[PDB]
RNA sequence: AGCCAGGAUGUUGGCUUAGAAGCAGCCAUCAUUUAAAGAAAGCGUAAUAGCUCACUGGUCGAGUCGGCCUGCGCGGAAGAU
């Protein structure tokens, strides 16, 4: 997963959740939308 | 393996430094030397350079001195008074700027 | 048609006019013939969505203050620099 | 309309014999042999005149070769033979190309027979319009 | 690049960036950008953002500039001791304030306009803003 | 909140027993008792349990619907119970179950055993086919991650374990 | 927002076309039947596609959607005894 400041919505199938102190993005669609450190 | 390495591809041209000259000086070897300052990146002696004037390319070559004050350096960063001359160059203007750029082979495979 | 709740300023000067801008509120003045001018405060959530229409600027304005109904147009509006918001305005007797 | 598991359509011309490099082998992988295409659309379609080319549904699962019958061509096809100019697309919006009128492609677009869509036929004049103005003509109607 | 033609004077003083902008709204066009911080636009920065905005839209309506340089700053290159007159110019600068409009649009959507001036705001140094043109 | 607000309802025969903030389920198969956050408040009355939030709590509301989550798993739990079935994919990939272990093999060097914790009970019909089974929708699903975390399927061409209602979604071999 | 369905006709859309039947290409972006369905949304085929989506019916039954102003916080945030 790619891994950076800014987090955005790429496609409809992401999804954007917090899990503990870091903002993540989950796609069921496509894998390679899948960040960290939001 | 034998026909892959046969090939001899450079891809990258990339420009090493940009420097624009200023207020030409006379040398008896290269008949001018251009002063300059770079504004970006560093310059290099032995690699080539592309002198430009008004974004079309007046002449073109390959360094052959590289040279500051009496210390001639081999290398100038950008923002460091710099020093220039070439031969077969016969007309210094003020407002042109020279681009000097490294040559790297990419290599090749064979399919 | 278009009605606004008005009061008559106590205070004048920059001072005064700053404080307003804190409470959400801003001056204005209403002017034009024999009446002379009147200073008046206006509520700013309440203009800023009368003025996003294009009627406000163009129709006749009836201002509320003191239990008097008094017909008057818009001439100019100092906008805020940066953000949507005012800082004062400018109505004619008419 | 029924179903899926071999239901396809594509052609050349019907005035042609089925040669190898236009479609050939490149119709597909079926198992339904390609010599007897030349023998029940030569039963039909031969009969009086093959101007235009005309597609098909296969419907095959068990038994030996097609057991099919042969529907009516495209839209697009008549705008050649009984209306204009074959292909000249070019340009299609930077001129007015060609033109077709209200009694061309009237009686032609009729010649259909058995598929519609609705009963009216005012509604079907204009539907088979449709592919007409796609190749930037003008309409006179 | 944006730059003067001539001038009466070669250089410029440091001068300050200090007090408000004047043009509050849009007077030429529909759409615009305006400067929400407060600091300088180079030339290199002025011609980034215009590219920007143009091709998201390709060719379509019209563009107006309402910011220009005007102000030329010197640079002191390196291992080049202190004083000994001025630097030479490196480029120019516009002194921007808060309320200055920077560009502006018109002939397209809002839609499309949000799109061209938000690609074009992350080129920018300042923060920025959009602006709709208001009557009176 | 949209949760909580509706009534959760008990079959006949699922007796429920609060003794505190823990909550005892028990029916015909098997018998589950959890222990709720503290913040929610539970309500038994007629056929049906209510659920809603309780004062001097930030949460409130949003632990409430999962307390009713919980307890309403563990009704279809205890009763009817849930199934988790997960097949095998490819080449050398056998199932089986001895007892309480379940023996499978995933074309590594050795056998690999499971155990099963708490009264889950497994079958495999084909060989392929693992089908567990169990009261508590916690453990069924826990056991269920188990037997796929050692095979998680490479998606070139689909082996390995995998969920009924899962899709493998494969891809090309690229080029040379 | 879930769930049970439909997802079309001109039309395999003419086409500088080997092959195109929506897709990097071509162009307009018009036009029938219909509760509603685009010459158009896609993981993406040797071409049919297999499938899902915009849009719409039924089910369920009361709030729901995301711009603006603003307080205090979150990631961005890695240095050598």
């Amino acid at each position: 997963m790619k891994v950076r400041a800014s987090v955005k919505k790429l496609c409809r199938n992401c999804k954007i959740v917090k899990r503990d102190g870091v903002i993540r993005v989950i796609c069921s669609a496509e894998p390679k939308h899948k960040q960290r450190q939001g | 393996a034998a026909m892959s390495g046969m090939l001899s591809p450079e891809l990258k041209q990339q420009i090493i430094g940009l420097a624009e000259v200023r207020d030409v000086f006379k040398s008896p070897k290269f008949g001018a030397i251009a002063g300059c300052m770079v504004t970006e990146g560093v310059v290099k002696r032995h690699n080539p350079i592309r002198v430009l004037r008004d974004n079309v390319v007046i002449y073109e070559g390959e360094l052959e001195s590289l040279r500051r004050f009496k210390d001639d350096v081999n290398e100038v960063r950008n923002g460091m008074e710099c020093g220039i001359g070439v031969k077969n160059y016969n007309d210094v203007r003020t407002g042109d700027v020279i681009e000097v750029f490294e040559i790297i082979e990419i290599q090749r495979t064979i399919a | 048609m278009f009605t606004i709740n008005a009061e008559v300023r106590k205070e004048q000067g920059k001072g005064a006019s700053r404080r307003l801008r804190a409470a959400n509120k801003f001056p204005a003045i209403i002017y034009g013939g024999k009446e002379a001018p009147l200073a008046i405060e206006l509520d700013h959530d309440k203009v800023m969505n009368m003025q996003a229409k294009a009627e406000f600027y163009s129709e006749v304005l009836t201002i509320v203050v003191d239990g008097k109904e008094i017909k008057v147009k818009a001439q100019d509006v100092q906008r805020h620099p940066y953000k949507p918001k005012l800082q004062h305005i400018d109505f004619v007797r008419a | 309309a029924k179903k899926v598991q071999a239901y396809v359509k594509l052609q050349v011309a019907a005035g042609m014999a089925n040669p190898s490099p236009p479609v050939g082998p490149a119709l597909g992988q079926q198992g339904v042999n390609i010599m007897e295409f030349c023998k029940a659309f030569n039963a039909k379609t031969d009969s009086i005149e093959k101007g235009l080319p005309i597609p098909v549904v296969i419907t095959v699962y068990a038994d030996r070769s097609f057991t099919f019958v042969t529907k009516t061509p495209p839209a697009a096809v008549l705008l050649k033979k009984a209306a204009g100019i074959k292909s000249g697309s070019g340009k299609p919006n930077k001129d007015k190309v060609g033109k077709i009128s209200r009694a061309q492609l009237q009686e032609i677009a009729q010649t259909k027979a058995a598929d519609m869509t609705g009963a009216d036929i005012e509604a079907m004049t204009r539907s088979i319009e449709g592919t007409a103005r796609s190749m930037g003509l003008v309409v006179e109607d | 690049m944006l730059q003067p033609k001539r001038t009466k004077f070669r250089k410029m003083h440091k001068g300050r960036n200090r007090g408000l902008a004047q043009g509050t709204d849009v007077s030429f066009g529909s759409f615009g950008l305006k400067a929400v911080g407060r600091g300088r636009l180079t030339a290199r920065q002025i011609e980034a953002a215009r590219r920007a905005m143009t091709r998201a839209v390709k060719r379509q309506g019209k563009i107006w500039i309402r910011v220009f340089p005007d102000k030329p700053i010197t640079e002191k290159p390196l291992a080049v001791r202190m004083g000994k007159g001025k630097g030479n110019v490196e480029y120019w600068v516009a002194l921007i304030q808060p309320g200055k409009v920077l560009y502006e649009m018109d002939g397209v959507p809002e839609e499309l306009a949000r799109e061209a001036f938000k690609l074009a705001a992350a080129k920018l140094p300042i923060k920025t803003t959009f602006v709709t043109k208001t009557v009176m | 909140s949209r949760v909580a607000k509706a009534p959760v309802v008990v079959p006949a025969g699922v007796d429920v027993k609060i003794n505190g903030q823990v909550i005892t389920i028990k029916g015909k198969n098997g018998e589950l008792t959890r222990t709720l956050n503290d913040a929610v408040e539970v309500k038994h009355a007629d056929n049906t349990l209510t659920f809603g939030p309780r004062d001097g709590y930030a949460d409130g509301w949003a632990q409430a619907g999962t307390a009713r989550a919980l307890l309403n798993s563990m009704v279809i739990g205890v009763t009817e119970g849930f199934t988790k079935k997960l097949q095998l994919v490819g080449v050398g990939y056998r199932a089986a179950v001895k007892g309480n272990v379940i023996n499978l093999s995933l074309g590594f060097s050795h056998p690999v055993d499971h155990q099963l914790p708490a009264g889950i009970t497994a079958e495999c019909p084909t060989q392929t086919e693992i089908v567990l089974k169990g009261a508590d929708k916690q453990v069924i699903g826990q056991v269920a991650a188990d037997l796929r975390a050692y095979r998680r399927p490479e998606p070139y061409k689909g082996k390995g374990v995998r969920y009924a209602d899962e899709v493998v979604r494969t891809k090309e071999a690229k080029k040379k």
